[PDB]
């Protein structure tokens, strides 16, 4: 079998910059390599075939090269519609399996944006079921990298929280993150102060609320 | 006007069976080779198998990971291609694509015709979602939403005011909790002056359980 | 390693002209020109490389295309000419470096009432670019009125199935055509 490794897994760039994407193979495949692009919730388009020749209809800004084990996909000029995920595939024989790459998610670069932080106490409806859920919302921030921590009565909590992050917005290009802290109702009524701390670089913002208020 | 339509996906108990059908329109599927490609939620493309042309006697090759559970067939009378699956398990929960690409058959020029995909979901139990309100936190703008907890299997769709409110809405991807059920959040940012006047309703739909929940988020 | 030439020349079931077959040749030592002695091929014309010193050369890569034409279209498998076969089904570049082979298959691809399993494209909106395959069975729009997918007045099916009875002249007889194109790379084919 032959495994394809794409480097890097993800990178960021603005509009109109040259970007390289490398796809390395285990065994030498000669020139049987193809390139794909996949927009969210969409079927992949074929972009490059045989590692060098362009498909009919795709703009000339795309360019591919390589032979043997080293292959490259190049965008001479980035454009808003080319910001999606890319995959490399090898043909290499009519009798042995065919494989895809890990993918290369191409995202935009924008200005640093601070998140609007909100904290959400568990609803009285959920408390009657016996479980409390405290939610933390991080709205419209950039870069995606952030440190979210949970404090209960000024005690650092660990292992009882799950994080979800939205895909990058198509309008203002920012990210949104949710942090859900789950604990038993008996534990929720045992403590008073619940806080959510977000650390981005040299700044850390903490939103909190008092139980029963 | 060359199209590829697939069907047959749905809920499947682990270890069961399912058959998919990729119907060709505008051209004869028997002349070119047909490829089956699957992709899990948020994951990468995974090549499944390939059927050859009728001339090449319909050669079948499958991936090593799919040992003895997958079989590709076709029907020249109906101009359709088939995908057989046995011994199903969670690796197979993915979106399956039928595609006809003539270049991977070592030709020179061709066309990349693809299908729309058919979601195959493997479930052990069916559980409906519980919807709790995220009470507004109120300044100029406030944040409110709905928490969708303890449902299985995927997916759920959240709308606000039956689709009327869409600006400033962020519905997060589901997270698999330790209990094995999925959890999800959906939030919207609205002006704080409209909190007492405008009503806010979230609409959660869970097709596998045929459940639809409408929650009124109020201070 | 011997080459699987019998998988292409001696294949059981053969492709049409609008949907010509394809087979890639690599990683083998190939016995060219030994086929030249066999009496079945009525045409063995080669271009650029003489058909006698084929064994004394090696090429980075080889392409084989197999299909079935009729009679007076064997001269159409060549560079630099026009016609229904050349312009709508299979086109050859002017700078062609390879060979063209065709032989009679009277007892295989022909039946008394007619073998209607072999097709060819007779309608097309543009010419066939060199080395291109057309598979679209979409209805050709011959007039100003849109076809809208129903075939009728000024709306004709693009393909026509070869009539092909063995009792007709050999100008209509089966002629299975095998085309080899010769192009870094490993030892490749020798
Ligand atoms: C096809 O079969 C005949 C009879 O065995 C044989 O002589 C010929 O070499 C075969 N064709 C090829 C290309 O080997």
């Amino acid at each position: 079998d032959i495994q394809l490794t794409q480097s890097p897994s993800t990178l960021s760039a603005s509009v109109g910059d040259r970007v390289i994407i490398t796809c390395r193979a285990s065994q030498s495949i000669s020139t049987w390599l193809a390139w794909y692009q996949q927009r969210p919730g969409q079927a992949p388009k074929l972009l490059i075939y045989k590692a060098s020749i362009l498909q009919s209809g795709v703009p000339p800004r795309f360019s591919g090269s390589g032979s043997g084990t080293d292959f490259t996909l190049t965008i001479s000029r980035l454009q808003p519609d080319d910001f999606a995920t890319y995959y490399c595939q090898q043909y290499d024989s009519d009798s042995q399996p065919l494989t895809f790459g890990g993918g290369t998610k191409l995202e935009i670069k924008r200005t640093v944006a601070a998140p609007s932080v909100f904290i959400f106490p568990p609803s009285d409806e959920q408390l009657k079921s016996g479980t409390a859920s405290v939610v933390c919302l991080l709205n419209n921030f950039y870069p995606r990298e952030a440190k979210v921590q949970w404090k209960v009565d000024n005690a650092l909590q660990s292992g009882n929280s799950q994080e979800s992050v939205t895909e990058q917005d198509s309008k203002d290009s920012t990210y949104s993150l949710s942090s859900t802290l789950t604990l038993s109702k008996a534990d929720y009524e045992k403590h008073k102060v619940y806080a959510c701390e977000v650390t981005q670089g040299t700044t850390s913002v903490t939103k909190s609320f008092n139980r029963g208020e | 006007e060359v199209q590829l339509v697939e069907s047959g996906g749905g809920l499947v108990q682990p270890g069961g069976s399912l058959k998919l059908s990729c119907s060709a329109s505008g051209f004869t599927l028997s002349d070119s080779a047909m490829h089956w490609v699957r992709q899990a939620s948020g994951k990468g493309l995974e090549w499944v198998g390939r059927i050859s042309s009728n001339v090449n006697n319909d050669a079948t090759v499958y991936a090593a990971s799919l040992k003895g559970r997958f079989t590709i067939s076709r029907d020249e009378s109906k101009n359709m291609a088939y995908l057989q699956m046995n011994s199903l398990k969670n690796e197979d929960t993915a979106v399956y694509y039928c595609t006809v690409v003539p270049v991977l058959e070592y030709y020179q020029y061709g066309m990349d015709v693809w299908g729309q995909g058919t979601t195959v979901t493997i479930f052990n139990q069916i559980k409906g979602p519980s919807v709790f309100p995220l009470a507004p936190s109120s300044g100029g703008t406030a944040a409110l939403g709905c928490l969708v907890k303890d449902y299985f299997p995927e997916p759920v769709t959240v709308s606000w005011n039956s689709g009327a409110l869409t600006s400033g809405v962020h519905t997060f991807p589901a997270v698999l909790q330790s209990s094995g059920l999925y959890s999800l959040s959906s939030v919207v940012t609205v002006p704080s002056s409209s909190l007492g006047t405008q009503t806010y309703i979230c609409n959660v739909n869970h097709k596998p359980s045929n459940t639809k929940v409408d929650k009124k988020v109020e201070p | 390693n011997l080459c699987p030439f019998g998988e292409v020349f001696n294949a059981t079931r053969f492709a049409s002209v609008y949907a010509w077959n394809r087979k890639r040749i690599s990683n083998c030592v190939a016995d060219y020109s030994v086929l030249y002695n066999s009496a079945s091929f009525s045409t063995f014309k080669c271009y650029g490389v003489s058909p006698t010193k084929l064994n004394d050369l090696c090429f980075t890569n080889v392409y084989a295309d197999s299909f079935v034409i009729r009679g007076d279209e064997v001269r159409q498998i060549a560079p630099g000419q026009t016609g229904k076969i050349a312009d709508y089904n299979y086109k050859l570049p002017d700078d062609f470096t390879g060979c063209v082979i065709a032989w009679n298959s009277n007892n295989l691809d022909s039946k008394v009432g007619g073998n209607y399993n072999y097709l060819y494209r007779l309608f097309r909106k543009s010419n066939l670019k060199p080395f291109e395959r057309d598979i679209s069975t979409e209805i050709y729009q011959a007039g100003s009125t849109p076809c809208n997918g129903v075939e009728g007045f000024n709306c004709y099916f693009p393909l026509q199935s070869y009539g092909f009875q063995p009792t007709n002249g050999v100008g209509y007889q089966p002629y299975r055509v095998v085309v080899l194109s010769f192009e870094h790379a490993p030892a490749t084919v020798c």
